RNA sequence: GCCUGCGAAGGUGUGCUGUGAGGCAUGCUGGAGGUAUCAGAAGUGCGAAUGCUGACAUAAGUAACGAUAAAGCGGGUGAAAAGCCCGCUCGCCGGAAGACCAAGGGUUCCUGUCCAACGUUAAUCGGGGCAGGGUGAGUCGACCCUAAGGCGAGGCCGAAA
RNA sequence: CGUACACGGUGGAUGCCCUGGCAGUCAAGGCGAUGAAGGACGUGCUAAUCUGCGAUAAGCGUCGGUAAGGUGAUAUGAACCGUUUAACCGGCGAUUUCCGAAUGGGGAACCCCGAUCAUUAUCCAAAUGAGGCGAACCGGGGGAACUGAAACAUCUAAGUACCCCGAGGAAAAGAAAUCAACCGAGAUUCCCCCAGUAGCGGCGAGCGAACGGGGAGCAGCCCGAGCCUAAUCAGUGUGUGUGUUGUGGAAGCGUCUGGAAAGGCGCGCGAUACAGGGUGACAGCCCCGUACACAAUGCACAUGCUGUAGCUCGAUGAGUAGG
């Protein structure tokens, strides 16, 4: 997701995306349990995601 | 200056002649042509140069004092490849005399 | 809900409990209080816990020569459901 | 104003010259620079302070290892076993080398794999080296309180910590 | 077993090199209650250190520059990012945990609030100040001794060492009830000189100016009443130059030696560009770079402008002069 994207979504959708994100961070959590799927591009990206639309809804 | 996006033309080495684009281009001053590779034991198509030894810098590692990218001179060389957004270096490359 | 866990747990240990007898382990944040480790659980695993106790651990420092360990490790919280059922899978 | 990888400076051995300080040549090594003249610049040329620091020889392969004085005989494992393990025999300690703890120390605990270093001999052993694992209380303790006494604030004194 | 040498060793000197120091010069110069400096603990897939950040954690966003590669020092393995143009280098904004001047209270970083002093005061902390830091410079107070005098009580070292309080980027002084070669000079510091002179001193040892002159730099002005107003005050617009840093880009012959020439010899060339570095050996013409020009940042001080506003009359400051 870009800054684009963030903005153009609704005050709601940037609440529910957060929520949805948080969400992805902890399924992520399966580091710790030794998961094969995991990958540490997006484990990376969502944090800086729920940081994006964190500042965004912020400027709004 | 030289660039690993322009594309050289070797001139000594036993791998005079082969064309390619630059790979990378060190601090030490040795740069890696793309296709100057070596053969390693596992067959292996991997950038090194020769003699016994075990973990190793890649690169065939070859000198800027024996390549050929852009010459303007009585030579061997024919062409090679060069950016483009700048504009000034436009003018310079179309120039036969700078690039 | 989706807030607090690491790694469900190891192997023997956090294995020899859950086998048969209602007990879980799982790794959770050290910020996690008591609050929540009975909500994140018991929400998210079909099941309801009661007991709940939050553990804290780590090493120390040494372990060679001449360099530097000073670090601390992370911890993991048993959490005793009810009878029901086990998480719905992983166990016995 | 000259020399040099058709090899310098330095070093080692050797030849020659000067009363000498010193200069110079040859061979080997080395393998990069090094001089002569005149005119300067100098943190400019040493055996000789129970001198300072580091290194090293002789002394010497010489002085030293003892109340909980305990090991011995078979066997196992192993390339190797006098002190790793099994059995037997034989002993030591008893307010104690027994059991539970405070302070203090702090992972040194357990398992597996090893041993170059450590264990004043050896080690297939280890509190040694490496990699993992371990310390799950409402009623135990902390947490809470106060004693001698201390501190901060107002009051009072060139000035003030 | 004595001595010299040879081969090998020990050892590390020596010779050469040096990504370090030492010294001088030019430029530039403050940081913090919108809570800093410092420290602690964290943060990278693996990371123990250092560095960078800090839980949006060796990073996020915007603009500009730059450029096709890059994922800090570490040139590992895996993987990933970049042309929806990143890495990297520069303005402004957002975020900015806890303690810390902290300031509720206690406390070896952990738990609950504008603490203390003070001003204004709608006396409600309601509106404000102080309480810390900073290499050493300037100012204001307190003030030794060893030592010299080849003893020592003046004197000397000292008004130094050390103690206290406070400012700035700079401080103190200053327009003369002065000087005193005169029908003369004429605000104050500082530099040179005058002087090692006058003067002081068991006149023993030692101590020690000033006026003036030559320079640097120059500026003079404010308190009772009458009257009236272009000094001041408030606000607006808002630079030049200069200084610092960053930025744009082509080109290599012959013979000999050599593994390779940036060698020797021969020939030729550029220069508002007779700095340096790199490149297989001493390259001004092989590459960067240097003239040149551009860009960013700081400078921002100033100037211009709006509304304010002259000038006049008298006196001139006692517990002081002085004892």
């Amino acid at each position: 997701m870009k800054a684009k994207e963030l903005r153009e979504k609704s005050v709601e959708e940037l609440n529910t995306e957060l929520l949805n994100l948080l969400r992805e961070q902890f399924n992520l959590r399966m580091q710790a349990a030794s998961g094969q799927l995991q990958q540490s591009h997006l484990l990376k990206q969502v944090r800086r995601d729920v940081a994006r639309v964190k500042t965004l809804l912020n400027e709004k | 200056k030289i660039r690993r996006d322009d594309e050289v033309i070797v001139l000594t080495g036993k791998d005079k002649g082969k064309r390619g684009k630059v790979k990378n281009v060190l601090s030490s001053g040795k740069v890696i042509v793309e296709g100057i590779n070596l053969v390693k034991k596992h067959q292996k198509p991997v950038p090194a140069l020769n003699q016994p030894g075990g973990i190793v810098e890649k690169e065939a590692a070859i000198q800027v004092s024996n390549v050929a990218i852009f010459n303007a001179a009585t030579g061997k060389a024919d062409r090679v490849g060069f950016r483009f957004e700048d504009g000034k270096k436009v003018r310079f490359f179309k120039s036969n005399s700078e690039t | 809900l989706l807030k607090v866990l690491r790694a469900p747990h190891v192997s023997e240990k956090a294995s020899t409990a859950m086998e048969k007898s209602n007990t879980i382990v799982l790794k959770v944040a050290k910020d996690a209080t008591k609050a929540e480790i009975k909500a994140a659980v018991q929400k998210l695993f079909e099941v309801e816990v009661e007991v709940v106790n939050t553990l804290v651990v780590k090493g120390k420092v040494k372990r060679h020569g001449q360099r530097i360990g000073r670090r601390s490790d992370w911890k993991k919280a048993y959490v005793t459901l009810k009878e029901g059922q086990n998480l719905d899978f992983v166990g016995g």
